[PDB]
């Protein structure tokens, strides 16, 4: 997976 | 029963051939509809 | 809207892209979004280039494999007036100088629409205008380890949502  | 169709990047192997069904109609599960956009061309 | 919907069936996604170790996730969720409409515009459907939004759309507000937004790319496409190709700008998963080149261009928008928060209006907006970018809680082992079926999980939140994915459509099981 993430990195939102 | 109801669910959205999502497609992930995490490869074709993670979930259903990189897709995943999330429950739908379900009190805006996992937030599926608070950030929601697309671009205009 | 209608009962079911699959763009998959029509043309308007790509096969499946993996970011690895890196959350460049946003840029493959802008990708898939613009994938499918450029197709809607143009009836070709054409892989495009996250690498190109992870090295240069930091002016924009996006942090690379550190994170950012779909909005955010969205935003640097039209500032650019472009975006290449995934064949002409391969995908790396590391943050890496801008090489943008208009010529390797296939993709460009004028700006991006918010949907309102309701599921409600996101149905709409899948029926009526093709795949859409969304943010998800996937901050847990149940997603991580999803293998089939509809994902219900009780401590998912609808304010810290972290991963950035695609809407191609929806249905029901019988």
């Amino acid at each position: 997976x993430c990195x939102y | 029963n109801k669910y959205w169709l999502v497609k992930n990047s995490w490869g074709e192997e993670w979930g259903m051939g990189g897709y995943v069904k999330m429950a739908k109609d379900r009190r805006n599960h996992c937030g599926i509809a608070s950030a929601a956009s697309y671009p205009t061309v | 809207a209608p009962r079911s919907v699959d763009w998959r069936e029509k043309g308007y996604v790509t096969p499946v892209k993996n970011q690895g170790q890196c959350g460049s996730c946003w840029a493959f969720s802008a990708t898939g979004a613009l994938e499918g409409q450029m197709f809607r515009k143009t009836g070709r459907l054409i892989s495009l280039s996250e690498q190109n939004l992870v090295d240069c759309s930091g002016p924009q507000g996006n942090e690379g494999c550190n994170g950012g937004l779909m909005d955010y790319a969205f935003q640097y496409v039209q500032d650019n007036g472009g975006l290449d190709s995934e064949e002409s700008y391969p995908y790396e998963a590391t943050e890496e100088s801008c090489k943008y080149n208009p010529k390797y261009s296939v993709a460009n928008d004028t700006g991006f629409v918010d949907i309102p928060k309701q599921e409600k209006a996101l149905m709409k907006a899948v029926a009526t205008v093709g795949p859409i970018s969304v943010a998800i809680d996937a901050g847990h082992e149940s997603f991580l380890f999803y293998k089939e079926g509809i994902y219900f999980e009780p401590d998912c939140s609808s304010e810290d949502m972290d991963h950035g994915v695609l809407v191609v459509g929806y249905g029901f099981e019988s």
